[PDB]
């Protein structure tokens, strides 16, 4: 859960 | 040869694909499926050294993917394309930029904006407003077509200089 987005669900 | 891990990031539509494909295989594609991420390793001599950049394609992904995972470690550079006809794709670059600074838990990661679709008339995204954002970064933009080739082997090449340099310091 890396924000913002960005890559989405970038975990 | 030397390995460099490199990523290519943006919006949905602005050419990621087109513009690895046009590296890799020397041709444009009109369609290439937006749900696709993949990996390519495209061989060129760089500054006289033999380099086998290894790519990551981008596409959106809600499942964990052991590859995607593989750049979130390794990944050296990364491209950070907008599309100078979509003024939502350059809006996020900085989130793009934010983001990767928190993957790699720094402040100086390799990247290089990149607008593109130079190509078409119908502009809206300034060269002055992407030129000062890049500014305003320290890090180079390059303007690139994957129709016409333009500045696509600037865009990669740079990146690879970039990564270069910063494992230099
Ligand atoms: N005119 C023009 N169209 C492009 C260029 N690069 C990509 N496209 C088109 O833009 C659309 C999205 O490209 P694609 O590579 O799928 O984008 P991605 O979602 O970022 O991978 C497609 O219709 C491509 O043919 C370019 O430089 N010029
Ligand atoms: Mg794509």
């Amino acid at each position: 859960a890396i924000g913002g987005f960005g890559f989405l669900f970038l975990d | 040869s030397t390995e460099y891990k490199l990523v290519v990031v943006g919006a949905d539509g602005v050419g990621k694909s087109a513009l690895t494909i046009q590296l890799i295989q020397n041709h444009f594609v009109d369609e290439y499926d937006p749900t696709i991420e993949d990996s390519y390793r495209k061989q060129v001599v760089i500054d006289g050294e033999t380099c086998l950049l290894d790519i990551l394609d981008t596409a959106g992904q809600e499942e964990y993917s052991a590859m995607r995972d593989q750049y979130m470690r390794t990944g050296e550079g990364f491209l950070c394309v907008f599309a100078i006809n979509n003024t939502k794709s350059f809006e996020d670059i900085h989130h793009y930029r934010e983001q990767i600074k928190r993957v790699k838990d720094s402040e100086d990661v390799p990247m290089v904006l990149v607008g593109n679709k130079c190509d078409l008339p119908s502009r809206t995204v300034d060269t002055k407003q992407a030129q000062d954002l890049a500014r305003s970064y320290g890090i180079p933009f390059i303007e690139t077509s994957a129709k016409t080739r333009q500045g696509v082997d600037d865009a990669f090449y740079t990146l690879v200089r970039e990564i270069r340099k910063h494992k230099e310091k």
